[PDB]
This record gives C-alpha cells, structure tokens and sequence, in this order.
C-alpha cells in the first residue's frame, strides 16, 4: 500500500500457475493453477453432492477436475484464450482470492522475453479498460529474479511450466542480444511423460488426466546426473520402480520414466525439438558474451522457475557445464579444470523468485509517478503509453 | 503464437 | 453430405476376405510382378519428381547469370554499371 | 547360394506367411492356436507343464478353428504378445510346418506395432536367436511397410516416397508419417481401437436386440455382419432417422447356419450397419478413454511433422489393413480433413490481413489393390533387396551383445 | 587442351565453373544435411549425408550445417564433401586434369590456406592450384585497375582499396557481418508479430523472406514513421505449408543492421563507415579515384536501395567537393567468379600457379609465398 | 575463430 491507500498488487500470471500477492511481501499470498474448467458428465465418474458452478476457475477448478473439462488460458506465455483469461483474472481479484477494488489499485505484471507485442498490448488494454486499474507496470522476468536474489549480475535460467528462457544481465545493463528462449518446459515434459506412460499401457487422454500426470511428474520424476549410470540402473537393477496411486484408485508403476521425461530439457531431440539442451544453450549464451563478462557470468548462474526443482538438476547442470568447458575452452586439459569455478545459485524458494523480485521492485517504486503507467495516460494515448517502459509501440 | 508454434 | 446406398452388399467368404473385399473394385489376388523392377522404377520416379519440385520451387541460385539468370530490378537510380570507367586522378599538384 | 528370406507378419486377427521376393503372402491364417485345455486348479505357469510329448499336440491357423474339442487361444492382443508359450509354439509350427523353412538358412523379417514394449522385442530376439537360431532378424514397424504397397496401383511418375500411412488392423490402429523415405517416428500415433472392438460392439448390439443367434457363434456372426453390411454414414442422427422412417429399405437380413444341427437362423441387420465403423470417428463408442476422431488424429500427426513436408503428406494419405475396407471410409476421412485444412487456411489468411490467398492444400486418401495384406508385400520388398542383409541383426551381434541388440525402434530417441 | 576450374567456395553459396566463361556452370548452397530420423525404407536412395541442392529439397527431414562460418572452414570433412560434389557431380570432370583457382577472404587464419592447399594436392590430386582474394577478382571482373571493392558475401563483409593495380594491404578492412547475421536477426525480430521460426530448416524460409521482401530504406528514421502511420508498406508471404505471414516494418529493419551493427549487439561501425575509414586509410592523392570508383559485390549487396543509401552516407561523410559513384551492376551477385574466370584465362597468369612439383618440395607452407 | 567470435 502506498501513501494514497491504493494497494500495490503483484501478479505473476504464469502459463502453468498464478502467484499473486502484495508488494513487500515475503511469500506469494495465493499460488493456484491457471486453468478454467466447465462442468461435464462422464460415464465413468459419479458425483452428486458437491455444488459445481457453471464456471470453476483456479484452485477449485483443479481440485474438482474429475467432474470438469479444464483448459489453460495461457500457452508458451502467449494468451491463446482471452475470455478464459478474463475469467481467471476476475477470479484472481475476486472475493475468494485477493479481494481488492481494482478501481483504486496499482498492479505489477510480468511477461517472458521475446514475446509478440500484441500480447502485452492487449493485456494492458484489458487491465485499463475492463478492470480500470489506476496504474500498471510490466517488468522483465529475469530482472525480477535478480531483484529477488539480490544481485546486479548473473545469467537467469528461468524455466517455468510454459517456456524456458536464459537471460544474462551484467552490472545492471541488460544484454538483449543474448536472451535465448527454448520452448521446452514443464508442459512438454508432462506430455513426454504421458507418451512414456502410454508405452506402459496407461492412457491419460482427458483434460483432467493432464493434471494427474503433472502431479506424478512433480512427485516421482527427477533429472539424472550421469545418464549412462542412470540407464545402467534402469536396465540392470530394479531400484527405480515406484508406485503412485491415481485419484480414482488405480496404482501405476513408474520406473526409468522418472529420469527420461525431465531429460528432454538437456536432450531436446527426444521430443522432436531440433536444438541444444538447457546446459549447452546456457554455455553458448555465455560464450556469446564479451570476454570480460564470461568469468563473472559463470559465477552467478541463477536458477528460477518451478521446472528447475527436479531432484539433482543443479548438480547435473554444473556437471554438463564443466564438461562443455573442459572440451571447448581448455581443449582437453584436465589439470586446468580444477581452476574452473562455477556457482549455480539455486535458492530454496526458487519456485517464486519472479514474484519476490516483483514485490521488491514494487516496494521500491510504489510512491513514484514516472514509474507506473497511469490510466489518464492510457485514455490520452492508448496503447502508446507502453512507451514509458522502453518498449516502443505506436 | 500466430505464426509458428500454437500460442 | 454425400448420399449412401441401402442395397449394397459385398458378401465374401472369410477366405475371400483375407485377400480382399468387394468394397475396393480391384482388391484380391493380383497378377505376380517383378519386385526389384518396381522398386527401382519407384526410386527413379521419386528422383525425377524431386528434381521438378526443386526446379519449380524458390531458387537461391537465380542471380548468378547463365542458366540461372540475373536478378534485374535490383539496379538503382544512383547505380552505374561496371561497363562505365572513370579516368585517373589529376590534381594541380601533378602538372608542372 | 542364398535362399529367400522368410517374412512373417504376425497381426492380432491374422498372420501372413511367405518367402520374400513374391507378390503376395503364401499363407494368410487366423492368429489362433488350439491346445488341449481341461478343468485344472493352480497358476497358469504350472498347469502348462505337459508330461511326455503332449506339448506338441496343438494346431494353428485354419486348422485350429475347426477343432471342436480343443481350446482356441489367441496369443496376440492389441498387437502386443501377451502369451509367449503359445507364441513360441505358434512360431515353431509356422516355421516347420507351413513355411517348411530350415530356420538356420533364412533371414527373418517380423513385424510389430509402434508401441511394442522393448521387452517384447527382447523376448522375440531370444526366441528367434536361441531357440530357432536364425542367422539374422529384423523387426520392422508394421505400417511403414504398408506405404510400399500403393505403388502397384498408381500411374507411373506419381509413386512418391512421402505419405501418411493409416494401418487399422484387428487389434490396433496406428498412423505413421513417412517423408522422403525417413520414418518421422516422434509423430507416430497409436490407438488400441480396431476391428475387434467393432466386432465386440456389433455382437453386443445384436445380442441386446436379436434372438436366435447360437451363443457359440455370437462372435462369428458379428464378423459376417460387420464385413458385409457395414458402411460409413455422413451423419449419425440423420441415418437413425433414415432407418426409422423407411426401415423397409435400410434394414437387411442375414441368414446363417447353426453348425451343430445345420439348421438356418435369420437375423435383422439394422443400426449396426453404420454404428460399427462409427467407432473410428467416435472412439468413445468402444473405449471411453479415447475421445478423438481419426481425422483429428491424422491432422495432429501431419501438423506435427516439419513444415515443408506437411503439404505432400496431405497428398498421399495411404490406407492399409483390413479395418479400412469400409465403403466410403476414405471419402469421409478426406471430407473431414479437407474441412479442417480449409478452415485453418482461411483463418491464416484472415489473420494475415487479406492480401494473399494461399494454395488450397490438396488432400487425398489412397485406396489401393493391396490393402488387405499391404504390410506383408512391403516386407516382401524390403526383404528382397541386398541392403536388407546389411540392416539385419546378424547372429554374431546377438552372440556378442545379447537380446538387448533388439531394444531400439524409431518411436523413441537416444 | 586443359582449362582451369574457377571454384569460389564462399560462405552460404558455392559457385563453380570453367575458366573462360561468362557465368558459373553450377551454383548451389554450401550446406551438408544429416538425416535426423532413422528411415527403414532401405534401398530407396538412403544416404548418410546430402550435399548441396539435394539437401534443400529434403531440408524438412535434415539438419543443415554450413561448413564455412564467417569465411573460416570449421569442418573439413564436410568441406571435402562439398568439393567432391562440386568436382564429380556438378562439373562432372576429373580434378587431376585441370588447375583449380579457389578464393578466400582477407585476414583469415593461415591454417585455412594451408589446409586448402593440402586438400587440393593430397586428396583431389590436382596438377596446380591457386588462392585469390575475392575483392580483387571483384575488381578484375568490373573491368578496372583502380577502385575500392566492397564485397559483402553471405558470412563476411570486407573492403579492399586498390589503385593502378597496387593493392594497399594496410587499408584492407574486414567485418564479420553478412547475410547469415541479417537472417538470424530477422528470425528474432519476426517474433514481435508472433511468427516463431527456430529450426535450421526454417532459417532457409527466413532467408527466402529476407531475399524476396526486405529492402534498405533510404531514411530509416523517416521510413519508421511511414510504416507506423499507414499500412501501405506491408507485404505478405506464403509459407510452404499454407500459413501466411505479413511483415511491414521488419522489411527495412533487417538490412539496417548493416549500417547500425549495434542492432545485433556489435561495437563495429556500419558498412558505410567501414568503407569510408578504409578510404581514409590510404594516401591523400589516391582518395579521389577511390571515391568515384566504389564497387559493390556479393549477394548481401543485392538489396533494393543499397546503392542509394550507401551514396547518401559516403557523401555526407566525404568532403563536400568529392564526387561519389557507387558502381553497382545487377551482375554483382557473381562478380567474384567472373573475376576468377578472367584471371585464370590470362596468359601472364600461367606462371603464377602452384605446381604439384612445388608442393612436393615445400609442403602446404608454400601457399603463403606464392598466393597474395 | 579460436579466440573471439566462434568460427
Ligand atoms: N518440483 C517440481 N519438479 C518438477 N517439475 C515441477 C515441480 N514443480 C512444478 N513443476 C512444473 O513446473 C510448473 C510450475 O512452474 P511455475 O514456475 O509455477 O510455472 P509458471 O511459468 O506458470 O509460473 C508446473 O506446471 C509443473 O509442470
Ligand atoms: N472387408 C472388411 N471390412 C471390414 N472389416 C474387415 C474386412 N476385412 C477384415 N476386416 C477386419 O479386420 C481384421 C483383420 O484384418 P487384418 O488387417 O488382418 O488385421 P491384423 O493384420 O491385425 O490381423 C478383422 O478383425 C476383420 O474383422
Ligand atoms: N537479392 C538479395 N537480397 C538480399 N540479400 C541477399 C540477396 N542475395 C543474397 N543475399 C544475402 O547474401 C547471401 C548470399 O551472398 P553470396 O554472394 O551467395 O555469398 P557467397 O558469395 O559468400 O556465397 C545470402 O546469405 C543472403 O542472405
Ligand atoms: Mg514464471
Ligand atoms: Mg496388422
Ligand atoms: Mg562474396
């Protein structure tokens, strides 16, 4: 809250999850999946006691998914469905969530980098015409991550549910020519896990079963460390088989899949994506920077996003980077490798770094009038008010 | 997206 | 859309079925042919189809003259053909 | 000299046996095995131990359906072998009785569906390499051989190496996009809904309505009703109305023979004329897990392949397998696909601003002269080339590495 | 009767032909395609790697890799394949019967020429060979002996000032900024509209969009306002699968990186300042002739509006009394090859070859003494 | 390249 009583809300609006709260807070006040469901009848499910409205949104639309057809309003960071997104935002600022009068509040929104501009333009238009907010700012995600960590230099590897992006920043100066954006994240990993499980005889073909497979990938799956050793474990031993109880009651068994579904981040060719993994992409991003910044970029690799919470992802990333550095910088001199100093900063609450950075930035800039895009500027200019941020649109 | 990829 | 037929029946014995059905007017026991000739003919015809699909597609080698041709319309208002030639420099410091 | 390689396409409802180099399979038998089964107690691995030489008292193929005192078992379900004892006995009579091949002088080309688990391939390699001792094996995906069976019925100069193969057999329906001769494996689709699900649906329809069908033939009838009076409808409710208002024309009669007293029974074939094949464009009729029509699955398959190979894939959609021999199946498939494609193209044009009108994507569904055995002939091509003997797993490779030599197939990476 | 072969082998496009012709015999992209699927239709023409045009016609299922990046051959196994396809499949001539005149960019590592010679003498077994600077052949072909050549190929852009035939090697400038960087920058700026091209087989579609639609604006800060005010500058393109894209502003922002490399995150000056500095590095006497004989060459200079903008720049940069004339013929897409064919056919050149006997006497280290 | 730029 600023000196005018106008609450300063911070809303992350992720492809796979909304994390909303107030400025200066230390934890997101509400974290709920971003999906909108509509009631349907199914010949295999029977419920007759829980009141199901004609439109469930967010948390209740996920816990009650057995009796709904759910769909995400976002995808790859690009809003595919605008009506469902407006419903999700009505629910976010509604009574059974953050309860605010949007006529007298400021909001801090985010957006991935290298995203179509019509998306941000329409989001600002919606925020100024539908909810009629008194102030809107659209910050960069890596900048917010470096705000939350408390740094001014580092290469943010932000891998959310919808999209992975690597953004380096040096001494506070953004290098926008090194921003890389790989389109593999939690959702593609979930789809790959669905494929692998279908190889075992389980069929998850409905809209609700996607959340079941998501909750499986979150509990069981993990990123391997020495993929040859993990394959030897999966092919020779039987210590990787683990059982999971679906909501209906069925018991499925997940084995080698545990380390094959999240491997599609380091070996994209498994899911028919022609490129390089997140480790090789990080190394190429670094080695594309000037010589005088590489040595500091190697020491401040900041992980963020939920999809980097796989057990053993920091260590595997570090091992991959060390191998790449040994082969392609030292050209094979093992003696010098012990001098190479990486530091993959994986904070414990790295699943909400963007929100914490937004909270810090809003707590800093709540009481200014040259930072926020004011509603009057919108009514006067239109979608040109975005030029305040540094993104030039006419 | 509009061209390339879905979103 | 398209209309259906009520009185269509393709009665066939299970043994007749294993080879084909009267829903496809050619299916069944076919005349034995040479397989290697068919394979090589299909290979050559796919090669010939690829050649013409390349020829009728966008060509990067289109502006190098000869059979490829010259990408004209790329000359400008302030452009002077290499056919033109200036004379060596002669400044007053070069005479007497 | 060399002897021709043996080709054995083992499908859920029918197995095609032959020697590579011919034009059509030498044998097409039912994939069933008649063994002596009695009332016993205990596990299945324990009551299968036959004393003496009684484990060779079994029959396969056509000779296993005639036997009325034997129990007929089907080892393959949904294209995936669920029983390996019966499958080994089936293979040994396939090799030593029908093909009459000495399994140590002939390379073998077996087949598989896309989602065959690697342990099935390892067990097949163990069987063919240690029990039958073949000098080489090659387990090719079933639909990818079905593409090279449409070239015998199409005019010269338009026999392409690019197309989307739709193989609908007795137990599984899979869609495989081939481009320039390279199987795009990461886009293959696989649905366990196929001919036998149609036969179960049709018998359940007949049993709820008709009377006079002997129980021991209630399946054998639902096949003769399905593969004779079945067609495809352009609309479902309109067809129900057409049958209700003018039943005297759309309702047919089927007359069969009760093969115990040789009397004749007669039944009325009504809605199950068009409700059978409709589980292709409404898979929820037979398996409530899947809810996606076949046109939409084909469209997703083609829309996931690389961009510049999407337009030829739409032009050569080759049907294969028996379950696609339904009247006007390809027509309805092409109609739905053309609807989807034209709608997408018009949306892209509208979003572009309305300056260019792109080329309408040609959609064609190819029915050919070889569909019933389109897979096998494909194999008979691949197993007749010299390069075949360079892609097989030699006996040395197995003796050195083990069955794990056969663990990889073009559906998964690494 | 033996006639030399003129084989360019620059980045992006390889152009080969016989010495004494007016146009290259065979032009094809210098790519090598590795199949990234495992196809089981064996015997239908399967291969392990498709070279040149055969890769483009299959680029849907291939990973295309350029063996030459920024003028430097980063993969020699692939370059040997490119040269073998040029010799035995495009030209259809044995290499052991003709001398070969290759071209190279200035200021490349000496290992490049060393390995070029070693390969041309130990693998293809040619009787003689030579290696020429491209911007010198681009002046040979123009019918001149005095001028500054501004050669902008697919992967590298270099300027060479020559006067009366005496090159000034202390003023040769190089700039690693060319078609391949403009194509990777268009791939980035296209995302603002919503179009996402990422595959190496879609970099070709983006390169086609760039070489068919993009142009160089005479005034960037004015054409931006023009494209902002009205939709009278948009153009539509039809992808090879049906989808249609439209690009109005990207058209001149793509080649504008040539004149403001900061768009790509590069400190270096634009191509106009690269040419102007290379002129002002010479002597005060020959600058007037270098000004009025500014030659252009290479594909990247095949942009509608490149000559007008280059003149407007180098005129606002040169003294007010110097006349600037941008020599830009429409046949400049292949001026380097014409210069090579002119040079290889001359009689006074027949002593400048590097003979197989010479290579047998001093190894690959000879190409540094003979070749300028 | 080896140092500076990739090639
Ligand atoms: N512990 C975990 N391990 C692996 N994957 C996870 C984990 N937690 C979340 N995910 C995946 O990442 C997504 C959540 O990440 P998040 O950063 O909240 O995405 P968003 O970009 O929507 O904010 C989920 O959809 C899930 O698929
Ligand atoms: N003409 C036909 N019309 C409809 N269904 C058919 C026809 N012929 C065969 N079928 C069905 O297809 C299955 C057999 O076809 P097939 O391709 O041999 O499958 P598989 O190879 O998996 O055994 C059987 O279930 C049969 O009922
Ligand atoms: N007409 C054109 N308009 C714009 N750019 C072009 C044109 N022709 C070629 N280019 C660019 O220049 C490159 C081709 O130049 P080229 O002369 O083939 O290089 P090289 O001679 O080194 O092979 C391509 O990468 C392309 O991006
Ligand atoms: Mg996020
Ligand atoms: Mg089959
Ligand atoms: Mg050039």
């Amino acid at each position: 809250m600023d000196s005018q009583g106008r609450k300063v809300v911070v809303c992350d609006n992720g492809t796979g999850f909304v994390k909303c709260g107030y400025a200066g807070s230390n934890f997101p006040e509400h974290i709920f999946p971003a999906l909108v469901g509509r009631p349907i009848i199914r010949s295999t499910t029977k419920v007759g006691n829980i009141e199901i409205k004609d439109l469930m949104v967010g948390d209740e639309a996920s816990e009650l998914r057995s009796m709904l057809e759910v769909n995400y309003p976002m995808e790859n960071g690009i809003v595919r469905n605008w009506d469902d997104m407006k419903h999700l935002w009505d629910y976010t600022f509604g009574p059974e969530k953050l309860n605010i009068d949007t006529r007298n509040c400021k909001i801090l929104l985010t957006e991935p980098p290298m995203n179509p501009t019509k998306n941000r333009e329409k989001i600002v238009e919606v925020m100024f015409e539908t909810y009629q907010f008194s102030g809107v700012y659209v910050a960069i995600q890596a900048v917010l991550t470096l705000y939350a960590q408390g740094l001014l230099t580092g290469v943010v590897v932000d891998s959310g549910d919808g999209v992975t992006h690597i953004c380096p920043v040096y001494e506070g100066f953004s290098l926008p020519h090194l921003t890389r954006r790989l389109d593999i994240a939690g959702r593609d990993i979930t789809r790959y896990l669905i494929k692998l499980l279908l190889l075992r005889g389980y069929a998850f073909n409905h809209s609700a079963d996607f959340e079941t497979v998501r909750m499986i990938k979150e509990k069981l799956c993990y990123v391997g460390y020495n993929i040859e050793q993990e394959q030897k474990l999966a092919l020779e031993t039987t210590v990787l088989v683990e059982s999971y109880t679906l909501p209906d009651g069925r018991i499925i068994k997940v084995g080698g899949e545990r380390f094959e579904a999240p491997e599609a981040l380091f070996q994209p060719h498994l899911i028919n994506v022609e490129g390089v993994g997140v480790a090789e992409l990080l190394f190429n991003t670094i080695q594309a920077a000037d010589i005088d910044t590489r040595s500091e970029f190697y020491k401040h690799i900041v992980l963020s996003g939920g999809s980097t919470m796989y057990p053993g992802l920091p260590s595997r990333l570090e091992r991959e980077l060390k191998q790449l550095y040994l082969e392609r910088v030292l050209k094979g001199d093992v003696e010098k490798l012990s001098k190479f100093k990486i530091r993959i900063e994986d904070p414990p609450r790295r699943k909400h770094m963007v929100f914490l950075g937004g909270a810090v930035l809003a707590d800093i800039m709540k009481d200014k009038d040259n930072f926020w895009m004011t509603r009057q500027e919108y009514q006067e200019k239109g979608v040109r008010v975005l030029e305040k941020l540094g993104v030039t649109v006419r | 997206w509009x061209a390339x990829c879905p979103a | 859309d398209w209309e259906t037929d009520p009185d269509f029946v393709n009665d066939v014995s299970e043994k007749e079925q294993r080879w084909g059905a009267k829903t496809v007017q050619g299916s069944g026991h076919q005349e034995h042919i040479n397989i290697h000739k068919l394979r090589e003919n299909v290979f050559q015809e796919h090669q010939t189809l690829k050649e013409k699909e390349l020829e009728t597609g966008p060509k990067a080698s289109h502006g190098y003259g000869g059979k490829f041709g010259v990408e004209q319309d790329r000359m400008d208002r302030s452009a002077v053909g290499h056919e033109y030639q200036s004379k060596l420099s002669k400044h007053c410091s070069q005479v007497d | 000299g060399r002897l021709p390689a043996c080709v054995v396409d083992c499908g859920t409802g029918y197995t095609k046996l032959g020697y590579a180099g011919n034009t059509e399979p030498q044998f097409i038998i039912p994939s069933c095995i008649a063994i002596k089964e009695s009332a016993k107690v205990g596990d299945q691995a324990q009551r299968r131990v036959m004393k003496g030489v009684d484990d060779l008292d079994f029959f396969i193929g056509d000779e296993a359906i005639e036997k009325p005192t034997y129990a007929t078992k089907w080892p393959i379900r949904h294209g995936i072998v669920e029983d390996w004892d019966l499958m080994e006995r089936f293979m040994e009579q396939v090799i030593f009785k029908y093909l009459r091949a000495e399994p140590e002088d002939h390379y073998f080309l077996l087949t598989e569906p896309p989602l065959n688990t690697p342990e099935n391939r390892e067990y097949t390699a163990e069987i063919m390499f240690e029990s039958f001792n073949v000098p080489g094996l090659y387990i090719a995906v079933q639909a990818v051989l079905a593409l090279a069976a449409s070239w015998t019925s199409r005019q010269v100069g338009e026999r392409t190496l690019t197309g989307t193969v739709i193989d609908s057999g007795d137990g599984v329906t899979h869609v495989i996009p081939v481009a320039e001769g390279y199987v795009i494996g990461s886009c293959i689709k696989h649905i366990p809904i196929a001919g036998r699900d149609i036969t179960y649906f049709i018998q359940q329809l007949l049993r709820d309505r008709e009377v006079g069908i002997p129980p021991e033939q209630s399946l054998e009838t639902a096949k003769a009703v399905k593969e004779r009076y079945s067609y495809v409808c352009p609309d479902l409710v309109k067809e129900f109305n057409k049958y209700d208002t003018d039943g005297s024309k759309w309702i047919k009669q089927y007359t069969g023979i009760n093969a115990i007293s040789k009397k004749e029974f007669s039944i009325d074939v009504g809605y199950e004329r068009f409700l059978g094949p409709e589980i292709f464009f409404h898979p929820e009729f037979a398996n409530p897990d899947f809810t996606q029509p076949i046109s939409e699955v084909v469209d997703e398959v083609i829309q996931n392949c690389p961009i510049d190979v999407r337009r030829p894939l739409y032009k050569n959609i080759v049907l294969s397998g028996g379950s696609t021999m339904f009247r006007d199946f390809g027509r309805r498939l092409q109609r739905d696909l053309k609807r989807t494609v034209d709608a997408r193209l018009k949306l892209s044009e509208e979003l572009s601003g309305g300056r260019l009108k792109p080329k309408p994507i040609d959609v064609q569904v190819i029915t050919h002269h070889m569909q019933r055995y389109a897979v096998w002939f494909g194999g008979s091509m691949l197993a007749s080339t010299p390069e075949f003997y360079q892609v097989c797993h030699t006996k040395k490779d197995y003796e050195e590495i083990g069955p794990s030599i056969c663990r990889h197939n073009p559906v998964f990476g690494v | 009767d033996i006639a030399a072969l003129v084989v360019d082998n620059g980045s992006g496009m390889c152009k080969a032909g016989f010495a004494g012709d007016d146009a290259p015999r065979a032009v094809f992209p210098s790519i090598v395609g590795r199949p990234r699927h495992q196809g089981v239709m064996v015997g239908m023409g399967q291969k392990d790697s498709y070279v040149g045009d055969e890769a483009q016609s299959k680029r849907g299922i291939l990973t295309l890799k350029y063996p030459i990046e920024h003028g430097i051959v980063t993969n020699w196994d692939d370059m040997e394949k490119i040269w073998h396809h040029t010799f035995y499949n495009e030209l259809r001539v044995a290499p052991e019967e003709h001398p070969v005149l290759l071209t190279e960019a200035p200021l490349n590592p000496k290992a490049n020429r060393e390995k070029m010679t070693q390969i041309m003498f130990e693998t293809f077994n040619t009787p003689a060979m030579y290696v020429a600077i491209q911007a010198v052949l681009s002046l040979y072909a123009s019918g001149r002996t005095t001028g500054i050549v501004m050669d902008s190929g697919d992967g590298v852009t270099h300027t060479v000032p020559i006067y009366e035939g005496y090159a000034l090697p202390h003023a040769i400038l190089r700039l690693d900024l060319a078609g391949r960087d403009l194509t990777d920058y268009l791939m980035k700026i296209l995302t603002e509209r919503g179009y996402s091209f990422t595959t190496t087989a879609e970099r070709e579609i983006v390169r086609d969009i760039k070489e068919k639609l993009c142009y160089v604006a005479l005034d960037f800060e004015q054409e931006m306002a023009t494209a902002a005010s009205s939709s009278s500058l948009e153009k539509s393109y039809e992808l090879p699968d049906g989808q249609v894209i439209t690009i109005g502003n990207e058209r001149f922002r793509c080649p504008e990186a040539l004149f403001q490399p900061s768009f790509l995150g590069m400190e270096s000056c634009g191509i106009h300042e690269t040419t102007f500095n290379s002129i002002m590095k010479c002597d005060v006497d020959i600058r007037k002739d270098l000004y009025a004989n500014t030659v252009l060459s290479g594909g990247t200079t095949m942009y509608p509006g490149i000559a007008d903008r280059m003149q407007k720049e180098i005129t606002a940069l040169a003294p007010s009394t110097m006349k600037i004339k941008i020599i830009a013929p429409p046949e400049r897409k292949y001026s380097v090859w014409i210069g090579g064919s002119i040079l290889a056919s001359l009689s006074t050149f027949q002593q400048m070859w590097i003979s197989k006997q010479e290579y047998d006497e001093s190894g690959p280290s000879i190409v540094h003494r003979k070749c300028f």
